[PDB]
């Protein structure tokens, strides 16, 4: 009848599942120490309070951004490459890639930790964009993310050296389309033979609707604190919910797969390089 | 690119 976590691990161990697509959100990166910009308590939260944000998500809305770009660049400074390391969840996905199982990893996060963990760019869809590149909001000139880093770290809003427009990192804001690579979902999701969903509430579209794009025979494993989204209201017969702390669900799956010592070796060697 | 980025609520 209903599949267990051990069942999914055995499908992988028996090579019944070969082509895994992964969807992840902010829950996989809280163990790295990244503070939720919405939650009272952190220095990030306190620094955002000095501004006229009517509500936290205005940090990703263009009307607010053009009125006052400083809250967004306060978040950019916090999240810019180097301050945070990937954690066990990212390295599980990296080991999954190294073991030849990763068809594609779709992420909603903008912390860049998937690529830092060493997953190749070709295997990643950074569906909500990236700080790796930036674009002038007026003249549309592109820039390497490194080119605005000095300004961002000095608390200066980066300006375009040709037209003086605000230069905006290529983060997808509410109301904007997702990146071109998002369209890989048209060929990836029919090819997948297992879907993993980690650390997300599935509250943002069109990302969340991807859960419905796998074939009906394909198991969907959710590792998350709560049952969520299209899995809560359109349950399918091969769905599996591993409810609880994301890192502990990942550790349990890693042990069932037979990967624990290998994962610890990978994590030691990688976090050491950083 | 399946729609614009949007909050489900
Ligand atoms: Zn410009």
């Amino acid at each position: 009848g209903k599949l267990s976590l051990q069942d999914v691990a055995e499908l992988i161990r028996a090579r019944a599942c070969q082509r895994v697509v992964v969807m992840v959100g902010a829950g996989i990166s809280t163990p790295s120490g990244i503070p939720d910009f919405r939650s009272p308590g952190s220095g990030l939260y306190s620094n955002l309070q000095q501004y006229d944000l009517p509500y936290p998500e205005a940090i990703f809305e263009l009307p607010f951004f053009f009125h006052n770009p400083k809250p967004f660049f306060t978040l950019a400074k916090e999240l810019y490459p180097g301050n945070y390391k990937p954690n066990v969840t990212h390295y599980f996905l990296r080991l999954l890639h190294d073991k030849g199982l990763l068809l594609r990893l779709y992420t909603q996060n903008i912390d860049g930790l998937e690529r830092v963990s060493g997953i190749p760019a070709s295997k990643l869809v950074e569906a909500h964009g990236t700080f790796a590149s930036a674009t002038c909001t007026v003249c549309q000139r592109p820039f390497p993310g490194e080119d605005i880093r000095a300004d961002v770290m000095a608390d200066r809003v980066p300006r375009c050296p040709v037209c003086t427009g605000v230069v905006k990192p290529d983060i997808v804001f509410f109301g904007e389309p997702l990146p071109q690579r998002f369209l890989l979902h048209v060929v990836d999701f029919p090819m997948a033979d297992l879907l993993l969903i980690l650390g997300t509430s599935l509250e943002v579209e069109p990302f969340a609707s991807l859960t419905e794009a796998v074939r009906s025979s394909v198991p969907r494993l959710l590792i998350n604190r709560d049952l969520v989204g299209p899995l809560a209201w359109h349950p399918r017969s091969r769905d599996v919910a591993q409810l609880g702390d994301v890192v502990h669900g990942v550790e349990s799956l890693v042990e069932l797969l037979g990967w624990t010592e290998e994962m610890r070796d990978l994590v030691q060697r990688e976090t050491g390089k950083l | 690119s399946y729609g614009r980025k949007k909050r489900r609520q």
